[PDB]
């Protein structure tokens, strides 16, 4: 009972967010569809949302037949397959359960003992550093009367009750990956594909020259201080030729860093002109 | 560079302790240990100046800076 990866499509988990994110600051909902393997790959398809009275810290389920009258509405196109999960959303708060989850999530797991809790936390999910995991109940029972195969991966260094309480109560926490496939992300990366005009657009040179006399006038007194900046410096100790200069604004990386940079894009200036020239 | 952009929460200096590590007290009204990052002057910091801090962290990102008398002598 490890080493249990959760592939997740794409399409599944953005719309995770966006319903998961659009009823902020209350919380907020939904449901799960995939299918169980023999252990490892209890992967994940598509998702959708109950209706629900959300707050900032708890929510239920008003209608009990919206996800029922929807599946039934769904084989018709069989776009889809059985449920598998239900995810829920902590705005601020961080990732983990409490115990009206556990209420809940003990049904689903005595109803099909694979079943699977997700959390997110959409607020503090920046374009990096995405927190969403997921978790499995154990059975304390099954503890009292007291598991690894030569790899682990990752564990968790946070979240206080998911890291002293996500053990002995919460569930076997466990990974995640994406399915990211060749025939998608084709359709995914459509977006920053600029134009096919946007390489060629010599833009105005009204800022240009004022860039180019107002950068050289930025360069010469950090290039005359650094002048100053190699006086004799032998001065009373090796780290004294070091430390008696902190890092401050260090010169002469500066210069360069703007040498190389106003030189980078005028040369594109310069030979954009003369394709563009030859437009005609 | 992408922190430094919006939605700051501002502050107030007081103090340094370390090379990479000050101390602020904001307006919200608590005092916060917090770490400076490089890219980032030192010499115009020491007093009571202003401040710009990130929200969540708390953090610290950038700098900010800012009777007509009308006669003469004829």
């Amino acid at each position: 009972d490890t080493k249990e990866t959760v592939y997740i499509s794409s399409i599944a988990l953005l719309k995770m967010l966006k319903h998961g994110r659009a009823g902020v600051p209350m919380e907020v909902m939904g449901l799960m569809l995939g299918e169980f393997v023999d252990d490892y790959t209890v992967n994940v398809v598509d998702v959708f949302a109950m209706p629900q009275s959300g707050t900032g810290v708890s929510v239920e389920a008003v209608d009990d037949v919206f996800q029922a009258k929807m599946m039934d509405m769904l084989k018709q196109t069989g776009r889809d397959q059985m449920v598998v999960g239900w995810y829920h959303s902590h705005p601020g708060f961080g990732c983990w359960l409490s115990s009206v989850d556990v209420n809940t999530q003990k049904s689903f797991e005595q109803l099909n003992s694979r079943a699977v809790a997700v959390v997110v936390d959409p607020i503090q999910s920046v374009k990096g550093k995405v927190v969403i995991d997921a978790f499995r109940l154990i059975d304390t029972g099954a503890l009292i009367n007291n598991q690894t195969t030569s790899n682990t991966g990752l564990l968790n260094k946070a979240n206080i009750q998911a890291l002293i309480h996500g053990l002995n109560r919460h569930y076997y926490s466990l990974n995640i990956d994406y399915h990211k496939t060749a025939k998608e992300t084709k359709m995914l990366m459509n977006l920053h594909k600029e134009q096919w005009q946007s390489g060629l657009k010599m833009y105005d040179y009204e800022e240009k020259e004022e860039s180019n006399l107002a950068a050289t006038k930025s360069m010469v007194k950090i290039a005359e201080q650094y002048s100053k900046r190699i006086e004799e410096e032998k001065e009373l100790t090796e780290e004294e030729l070091k430390t008696r200069y902190v890092g401050r604004q260090d010169p002469k990386k500066h210069l360069s860093e703007t040498a190389d940079e106003t030189l980078e894009n005028n040369i594109v200036s310069v030979l954009t002109a003369g394709v563009n020239s030859v437009a005609i | 560079k992408r922190i430094q952009s919006v939605p700051l929460v501002i502050g107030q200096f007081l103090e340094p302790i370390d090379q990479n590590t000050g101390i602020v007290s904001s307006t919200t009204g608590m005092s916060y240990v917090v770490r400076i990052l490089s890219t980032l002057d030192r010499e115009l910091l020491k007093p009571s100046m202003s401040v710009a801090l990130h929200r969540h962290s708390n953090a610290l990102v950038d700098i900010l800076p800012p009777e007509k008398p009308d006669v003469t002598y004829a």
